[PDB]
């Protein structure tokens, strides 16, 4: 009865990709009910806009409008910033637009490594037009990109092929941590996630601390833990879009935060997606390769580790590698 | 039954802990909880098996509190005492190495008396082994009125730690019901 | 089993859980003895194990002057409100020989809830099988907000009473804080 179920448990820093995982699973394989999500968004857009602009003047050097004009619109959205329940009225969404348009806005969303803003802000903000209209219904992407920060555990129930999964979502967050334990005991295996691209950024618990080492360490503390002895993890090295997109930009270089990153060169095994960038390829791995050092210098063979690149906001890329995994599943656990 | 005339009776809770304890269907209704308390006092009950700490003797555990005394197997001088302060900082070796692979922070908080008890049994059912008198009410208000990550202890276990190498710093005044106001000495490290 | 070592617990639903304290214990340690004060003690809990088992009551432990057990272990018994509340009814009485005899106002402090439970043993020495929840620190609050010589029980030890005993408003909230944080309906019984 109770072997023929899996609990997976996904675990990762806040933001790394967990909920888009779980949701995604929802998409593949489950079964008024969004309109609910729609206040969700806005929100999302909100926070993205009040954001960027407060970012502006905070900067170093602080960041001009090509368009001073705006300045009425800035005072509009800081004004606003702070209001308990938002009456989202025809103004903000014709404010932030006109913002969102202003060159110098948008440069400062390019230094938003300087600061903390979610994932979600350049999606959303390109589509203020279709979200503002009363007769919005989000699209499947829409649900997936919106941003709600995990607080507790969750269980969430799906099958694939009569086989069954229940899946264990938890926050990402240093706070948010000390509940992990409670999952720990039973666990058929881990999900760690991590996202690739954040490499550029520090985290939200204490604006110091860069976000790819805090998710190399919590990793170390997971592999290493006491209680964690036979359980394998599968690593899904999540946001590679995000990444490719770092890399090629070249803005912020990856050597410049993680300086080993200047010695390293791309291994001989790799496998490149067609007409990938042997840049993108060596970057790609080079987090990979930072992850595998953890994970082979312990171990001795009583649990593995697994590597997939991903994109949580990809259902494609995602059957793709859940699948890698029940195969993984059902070899290791039979 | 019989009577002692020094004995070093100590308290370690984990207050930490009753906020930590949910009862979520996620957590088998607060079995998950329970589990790891059982790891904490089970590494709490390797020590013992330390050679260091052969005298040292596990009384009960309350909740997430942890009693031991120093002394009851007897019939320099006090260098028992000295031993119990020396266990009490092992448990916070232990309670540190939990919250590294339980994403947590435990603090304890302790609480060390000594002076004269009665030991024995009680109970005509399952007859199980415990201690009274004032020595022991004094070491659990040690602990209940104590701070976190430190040792509270009364004068004269204080005066007695100061003749081991200890240096304590005063805390203020306790109404001890009972006894009523008293002072009392943090260690310090 | 490997990883996490083995613990010896077991879910329970449906137990019922009394606390009972003695009511100026200290005046008593006061008066008597360092000794006799134990032998005055060990005599009235080894009274009260007697009753328990007749009771279909398990002792837990005894924490200095806290007793406590519970009924509906080892084996469920549908009986399981009325024997703790029956467990307490002789608690009150089996203090009043030994209160006369010490000249000293003494009596029980009685308090009951009822629920789920989880019980077992933790560590790895010196075991002694014990409760833990949620049904547990309700059941201590209500011995700790109870009322002197009187059984202070829940809304849910009423809902498996059956209406058998004759109750009266408690007003727990009233004399502890956990119950009035908590809106818990107290009563007394009569
Ligand atoms: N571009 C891109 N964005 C992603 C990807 N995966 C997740 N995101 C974005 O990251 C944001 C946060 O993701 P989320 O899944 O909530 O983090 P988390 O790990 O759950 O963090 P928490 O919920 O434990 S606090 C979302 O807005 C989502 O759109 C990805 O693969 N590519
Ligand atoms: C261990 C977890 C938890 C939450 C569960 C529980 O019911 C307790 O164990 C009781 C109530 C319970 O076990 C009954 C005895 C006693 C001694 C009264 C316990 C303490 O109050 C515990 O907390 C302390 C203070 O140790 C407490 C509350 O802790
Ligand atoms: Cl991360
Ligand atoms: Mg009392």
């Amino acid at each position: 009865v109770y072997r023929a179920t899996h609990r997976l448990l996904l675990l990762g820093a806040g933001e790394s990709g967990k909920s888009t995982i779980v949701k995604q699973m929802r998409i593949l394989h489950v079964n008024g009910e969004k309109a609910t999500k729609v206040q969700d968004i806005k929100n999302n857009l909100k926070e993205a806009i009040e954001t960027i602009v407060a970012a502006m003047s905070n900067l170093v050097p602080p960041v001009e409008l090509a368009n001073p004009e705006n300045q009425f619109r800035v005072d509009y959205i800081l004004s606003v910033m702070n209001v308990p329940d938002f009456d989202f009225p025809p103004e903000f969404y014709e404010h932030a637009k006109a913002l969102w348009e202003d060159e110098g806005v948008r440069a400062c969303y390019e230094r938003s490594n300087e600061y903390q803003l979610i994932d979600c802000a350049q999606y959303f903000l390109d589509k203020i037009d279709v979200i503002k209209q009363d007769d919005y219904v989000p699209s499947d992407q829409d649900l997936l990109r919106c941003r709600v920060l995990t607080s507790g555990i969750f269980e969430t129930k799906f099958q694939v092929d009569k086989v069954n999964f229940h899946m264990f979502d938890v926050g990402g967050q240093r706070d948010e941590r000390r509940k992990w334990i409670q999952c720990f005991n039973d666990v058929t295996a881990i999900i760690f996630v991590v996202a690739s691209s954040s490499y550029n950024m520090v985290i939200r618990e204490d604006n110091q601390t860069n976000r790819l080492q805090e998710a190399l360490n919590l990793f170390k503390s997971i592999w290493n833990n006491r209680w964690l002895r036979t359980i394998s993890v599968i690593l899904f090295l999540n946001k590679q879009d995000l990444l490719a997109e770092k890399v090629l930009a070249g803005k912020s270089k990856i050597e410049d935060y993680f300086p080993e990153f200047a010695r390293y060169t791309t291994p001989e095994d790799a496998t490149p997606e067609p007409g990938e960038d042997p840049r993108v390829t060596r970057a790609k791995y080079f987090i990979r390769d930072e992850f595998l050092r953890i994970s082979t210098a312990s171990g001795d063979g009583r649990h593995y580790c697994y590597p997939h690149f991903t994109c949580a906001v990809d259902t494609e890329n995602i059957r793709r590698v859940f699948n890698d995994c029940r195969d993984i599943i059902q070899r290791m656990h039979l | 039954h019989q009577s002692y005339d020094c004995v070093c009776v100590m308290f370690a809770s984990i207050p930490d802990f009753k906020e930590f304890y949910t009862e979520s269907d996620v957590n088998k209704e607060g079995l998950e909880c329970l589990r790891l308390l059982n790891e904490i006092i089970a590494d709490f009950d390797d020590l013992l098996s330390k050679p260091k700490f052969s005298g040292v003797e596990k009384i009960k555990t309350i909740g997430s509190t942890y009693m031991a005394a120093t002394g009851l197997s007897a019939i320099r001088q006090y260098m028992h005492i000295g031993t119990m302060v020396e266990f009490a900082y092992a448990l916070v070796g232990k309670l540190d190495a939990i919250n590294k692979h339980s994403f947590n922070d435990f603090k304890l908080r302790v609480g060390i008396n000594h002076g004269p008890v009665i030991a024995g049994v009680i109970g005509a059912q399952k007859p199980q082994y415990d201690i009274w008198g004032n020595t022991v009410n004094v070491a659990s208000r040690m602990d209940s009125t104590g701070v976190l990550d430190k040792i509270q202890v009364t004068e004269e276990t204080s005066l007695i730690l100061q003749t081991l190498g200890y240096t304590c710093t005063c805390r203020g005044i306790i109404n001890v019901k009972g006894k009523g106001d008293l002072k009392t000495y943090f260690v310090n490290t | 089993d490997m990883m996490f070592h083995k613990i010896y617990i077991q879910k329970h639903d449906n137990v019922s859980i009394l606390f009972a304290d003695i009511e100026g214990f200290t005046s008593l340690a006061s008066q008597c003895t360092a000794q006799e004060l134990v032998m005055t003690l060990n005599e009235l809990f080894a009274r009260f194990d007697k009753l328990a088992a007749e009771n279909h009551c398990l002792r837990i432990k005894i924490l200095g002057d806290c007793y406590y057990c519970v009924s509906g272990l080892p084996e469920a018994r549908a009986d399981h409100a009325h024997c703790c509340v029956e467990m307490g009814m002789d608690m009150i009485e089996a203090i009043s020989l030994v209160r006369e005899m010490t000249g000293v106002n003494v009596n029980m402090r009685v308090g009951i809830h009822s629920g789920r439970v989880h019980c077992g043993v933790l560590g790895l020495r010196k075991w002694q099988f014990d409760v833990w929840s949620n049904d547990v620190t309700l059941a201590n609050h209500m011995e700790a907000g109870g009322k002197a010589g009187r059984i202070h029980i829940t809304k849910a030890t009423l809902s498996y009473l059956n209406g058998d005993y004759e109750v009266e408003p408690g007003c727990g909230g009233e004399r502890n804080a956990y119950l009035k944080e908590h809106s818990i309906e107290t009563f007394l019984i009569l």
